[PDB]
RNA sequence: GGUGUAGUGGUAGGAGAGCGUUCUAAGGGCGUUGAAGGUCGAUCGUGAGGACGGCUGGAGCGCUUAGAAGUGAGAAUGCCG
RNA sequence: AUCCGGGAGUCAGACUGCGAGUGAUAAGAUCCGUAGUCGAAAGGGAAACAGCCCAGACCACCAGCUAAGGUCCCAAAAUAU
RNA sequence: UAGUGAACCAGUACCGUGAGGGAAAGGUGAAAAGCACCCCGGAAGGGGAGUGAAAUAGAUCCUGAAACCGUGUGCCUACAACAAGUCAAAGCUCGUUAAUGAGUGAUGGCGUGCCUUUUGUAGAAUGAACCGGCGAGUUACGAUUGCAUGCGAGGUUAAGUC
């Protein structure tokens, strides 16, 4: 028992970031976004407290799928009933519910604690190019990642 | 020499073994005899020779 | 006023007018202790630590010689027969601090 | 010379039970099952006095990661540069200096920039 | 100066689970309403706690207190008395026991 | 006593040193100004284990050296309550 | 290392490089010779895993370096040249 | 729960047609001075007042542990997959055989009980409902070796008498 910082709940200020998605693949967008929300890129970790930030996503959508996988990465859902596998999606989710792409391929990237739920509700994914959240003054990142 | 200060001759009165009295004495759970077989039953061992 | 001082295997942050709980030092109570290896001097103009920044003597005095609580370290191995039993209680020396470089 | 077993067993079993205050069931007041989680608590204490040191190096490394990446250095080129600059700070001390003293951490960051610049 | 007279009734020949049902309905109320509460429950454990409260009221009158209209049932217990033990001839030769249980009941009547 | 160098996982099994219970002997003690027993405490030793204090209890018990054993429990589809 | 004497446990082994049989030139099969680990070995790796690769814990520390294996996120370190 | 089976009205109660088999059960206080009288209730049972050094010694009567059943309250708990712990840790409540204090614990890392038998166990191999009490390498006579003691080219008594 000696001196290292263990941050409290209301010590670390949060921010608001804006990220485009024009022709970047899924894995690297999701990787940088999921490393934002735990509180990395800030020297004041805990593994207890939400030290992360808020992330808004524009232009869901215009995300690439490199080479093929336009018709290939079949998702799967099962409904706990006999024979109930529903492979209803494909790369079709680019067209419709492009919210639903990034809300799966980021939820996989996170832990599955209770912090993997309080750190998931800070995403906002919009397929268009509009902030309804302009009341909160968000900033812009630059991805060379 | 008197009654309340007795001293024995050194190295000349040993203690005992009390066998089967706890696992960390060294001789508990089969008492220095080991696993099954007729040397470890009640009064086992063949006759001499 | 920072000072980062090698004491034993460990490194310690040091200010003026506090106590540090360090290992044994072979010195009677209390008397004077002069630590020698000083990496950093902080504050305003940081004396960056080349190893043994020269002319850096950190002085101090001693309050007690005491011990931590016991550490019951029992080992066992299941479905076999084993008991090792110990208890360990290290000695500790408080260290008051005086007079970083001036 | 009949010896009864008067007051030894209570002393043993209650020295066991005082090691078991706050066990989340009927592991307060049952002698045969209190004498088991005390054993497993000793196994876990033996493990966890040796995973303190596995933990805090990973925590100070992560904080050095973030604060080093703030100054345009990846998280290992500090290590190699500071050993070329022949500097021997423990990872705890760079962690808390990296949190608090921005001036001192940027000073060490610039000398590590200067070190491997050769 | 003391308030809060007592009254008990020991080894009452009623089961101790069932009598804890009624004493759910009495704790914390005024005395003059809880008697009316007791007079309508149709149980064996109804017509006993009546006698306990009336003896407690008589204790508070004839020994210490005044002000019958300002008395609050503050505490009430159910504890287990000693148990009788008998048997019953169950079929195919054997037998299985039957417990018969008893309870101790106390009620404390503070003023306010 | 220093100071060096070396070693210290471990079942069956071999060897060594100690803790604890009941009694006997001798010396020296405690106790209605509270003994044994019970309960609680945030105490000491490397181990079994040992002190002190608060409460309950109402008539006997520790300490040192030696001796003798119906001398230590969690498991037997153990026995009794 | 040898000799003399006191005291035992063991006679159901297993898998994996290797090199040979019976098998169908099949088996986590079976039977031997050779070496290791488990049995009687805890820590790291192969998601989890007695026998595979690295390494054999007297104890404490919120000190430092490497092996096997790794460096986009879970999850520690290169989105390295 | 020892000691006869039995400290007590015991080879009794109880079981089998019969020969036969066979339990459990000790303790108020120095003295019975064993609660006059009042109060609720049919009583049982309690509350006053008394006896007594002590009634939480009130006749189931010395001390009165554990499982088990309750009452009150300091802290936590209704998006949660938990061999039930341990390492880390915010908050709230408290203040000790005074010391690197005590209670609780939102949250994160790691983590398949205890015996026995086995080449091998978390095992879907096998045993324990829980607590308490009892419950297993002893003794006599011989033999062999280690240690110790007294004598030592010697050692040493048995049965038996006082």
């Amino acid at each position: 028992m000696r001196t290292t910082y263990m941050a409290k709940a209301g010590e670390v200020e949060r921010k608001w970031y804006v990220v485009d998605a024009t022709d970047v693949p899924l894995g690297r967008l999701s990787a940088v976004v999921a490393s934002v929300l735990r509180g990395k890129n800030k020297p004041t970790f805990t593994p207890h407290v939400d030290t992360g930030d808020f992330v808004i996503v524009i232009n869901a959508d215009k995300v690439k799928l490199t080479g093929k996988k336009a018709t290939d990465k079949i998702y799967y859902r099962h409904s706990m009933y006999p024979g109930g596998l529903k492979s209803v999606t494909a790369g079709e989710l680019r067209d419709k519910n492009s919210r639903r792409l990034i809300e799966t391929s980021v939820k996989g990237m996170l832990p599955k604690n209770t912090l993997g739920r309080k750190q998931f509700t800070k995403l906002n994914v919009y397929g268009g190019a509009e902030h309804p959240h302009a009341a909160q003054q968000p900033e812009v990142l630059d991805i060379t990642n | 020499m008197k009654l309340h200060e007795l001293k024995p001759a050194e190295g000349s009165r040993q203690v005992r073994n009390r066998v089967g009295r706890g696992t960390s004495s060294g001789n508990g759970k089969t008492a220095g005899r080991g696993q099954k077989g007729q040397k470890a039953r009640s009064g086992g061992g063949v006759r001499l020779g | 006023m920072y000072a980062i001082i090698k004491t034993g295997g460990k490194q310690v942050k040091v200010e003026v007018g506090q106590a540090i709980y360090v290992e044994k030092l072979n010195v009677e109570a209390g008397e004077k202790v002069v630590f020698d290896e000083v990496i950093l001097v902080g504050g305003e103009s940081t004396k960056v630590g080349a190893p043994t920044v020269a002319g850096a003597t950190v002085e101090g005095t001693v309050e007690k010689h005491g011990k931590q609580k016991k550490v019951v370290t029992f080992q066992y191995k299941p479905k076999k027969h084993s008991h090792r039993k110990q208890g360990h209680r290290q000695p500790y020396t408080k260290v008051m601090i005086e007079a970083i470089n001036a | 010379a009949r010896v009864k077993g008067g007051t030894v067993t209570r002393k043993r079993r209650k020295k066991v039970l005082k090691l078991a205050k706050g066990y989340y069931g009927s592991k307060h007041t049952l002698f045969k099952s209190a004498k088991e989680q005390v054993m497993n608590s000793y196994y876990y204490a033996f493990r966890d006095r040796r995973q303190k040191k596995r933990d805090f190096r990973k925590l100070w490394i992560a904080r050095i990661n973030a604060a080093a990446r703030m100054n345009g250095l990846s998280y290992s080129k500090l290590m190699h540069g500071l050993k070329l600059a022949e500097i021997d700070i423990n990872r705890k001390m760079l962690a808390d200096l990296a949190v608090n003293d921005a001036a001192a951490f940027t000073a060490l960051a610039e000398q590590a920039k200067d070190a491997l610049s050769k | 100066q003391i308030t809060s007279a007592k009254a008990t009734a020991k080894t009452v020949r009623t089961s101790p689970r069932k009598a804890r049902l009624v004493i759910d309905l009495i704790r914390g109320k005024s005395v003059a309403d809880a008697i009316s509460i007791l007079k309508f429950t149709p149980n064996k454990s109804a017509g006993i706690i009546e006698k306990v409260l009336m003896s407690a009221v008589a204790n508070a009158e004839n020994n210490f207190d005044l002000d019958v209209e300002s008395l609050v049932v503050s505490e009430a217990f159910v504890n287990e008395g000693p148990t009788m033990k008998r048997f019953r001839p169950r079929a195919k030769g054997s037998a299985s026991p039957i417990n018969k249980r008893t309870s101790h009941i106390t009620v404390v009547v503070t003023e306010k």
